[PDB]
């Protein structure tokens, strides 16, 4: 199990607006067409996967459950 | 031994004319960084002022919201890098032709 | 089997997943153009569909509003063009240096 | 002894267009004429004119005044 919130540098209690700002920052940092980082592919892979889950209310709800047990 | 004068988001607002709410988004977008991001009170240095001024100029020029400005500035930094390289390569071609 | 494919606003919206309101902004921003801008009904070539799909992908990948997407795509394409030009100049210099 | 330009024509919009529409046109023209990407030979001069039109039309008070002056010119 991955810590999606750590990957995105947000708190488990943050709202969608805050997580989206974080996605924007991290996509700018690590997107393959924008990044100058040596580990861009690896880091963007983890960020895009986390955002895929956290951006969706239902997906985020089940992830939260799954992380407690 | 090296000293960097810092100041509040309120002072950052005063120096830039950008509201504290907007400055908070600009921080969230990673355009500027407070000295201690986790500290209860964010403090910034003069370089944050320089970055916000450049971003304001681009907002006036292109009328993008802050996320679009952040990306545009990054891509423009890349454009300037490629342009410097283009010029250096053109100079090397001239140097060859003149030898 | 050459063909010309033409979409109405509604057909284009269905093909690309953008709303009619978003399509209006995308046109206004100069990202695509209908056959006749000031005609009473906008019609789009399928070349426009391709452009909208690309912009939709970038909107998803960077989460920018449409004006930011239009600008980002323009800068990406200019940088890509300069990158190609720089590679050409590097090759030309190598060719020159090989000639002597 | 002054100048008065056709700001709506400069921005490619209609005098009846709302602010949202005019702002979209500004965004389009600024991207077209931006010095780092523009493929237009007169980009600097064209953008200057566009910025002048937008400076007026984005201000609802200035716009109202301009409309009155333009409409009634002889």
């Amino acid at each position: 199990l991955k810590d999606y919130y750590a990957i995105m540098g947000v708190k488990p209690t943050d709202d969608l607006k805050t997580i989206k700002t974080a996605y924007r920052r991290l996509a700018r940092k690590y997107h393959p067409d924008v990044s100058k980082e040596p580990d861009a592919e690896a880091r963007f892979k983890e960020v895009a996967e986390a955002w895929e889950v956290l951006s969706d209310e239902q997906r985020r709800a089940e992830y939260d459950q799954m992380w407690q047990h | 031994a090296t000293v960097t004068v810092t100041f509040t988001i309120t002072e950052l607002c005063l120096r830039t004319g950008v509201s504290e709410e907007e400055l908070t988004e600009i921080v969230g977008l990673g355009m500027i960084e407070p000295h201690q991001p986790q500290a209860d009170t964010w403090l910034f240095d003069d370089s944050a002022v320089t970055i916000v001024h450049r971003a304001v100029r681009l907002r006036n020029e292109l009328e993008l919201d802050w996320p679009g400005i952040a990306v545009a500035l990054t891509l423009l930094d890349e454009n300037a890098r490629l342009t410097r390289e283009n010029r250096l390569l053109q100079q090397r071609l001239a140097r060859f032709l003149a030898h």
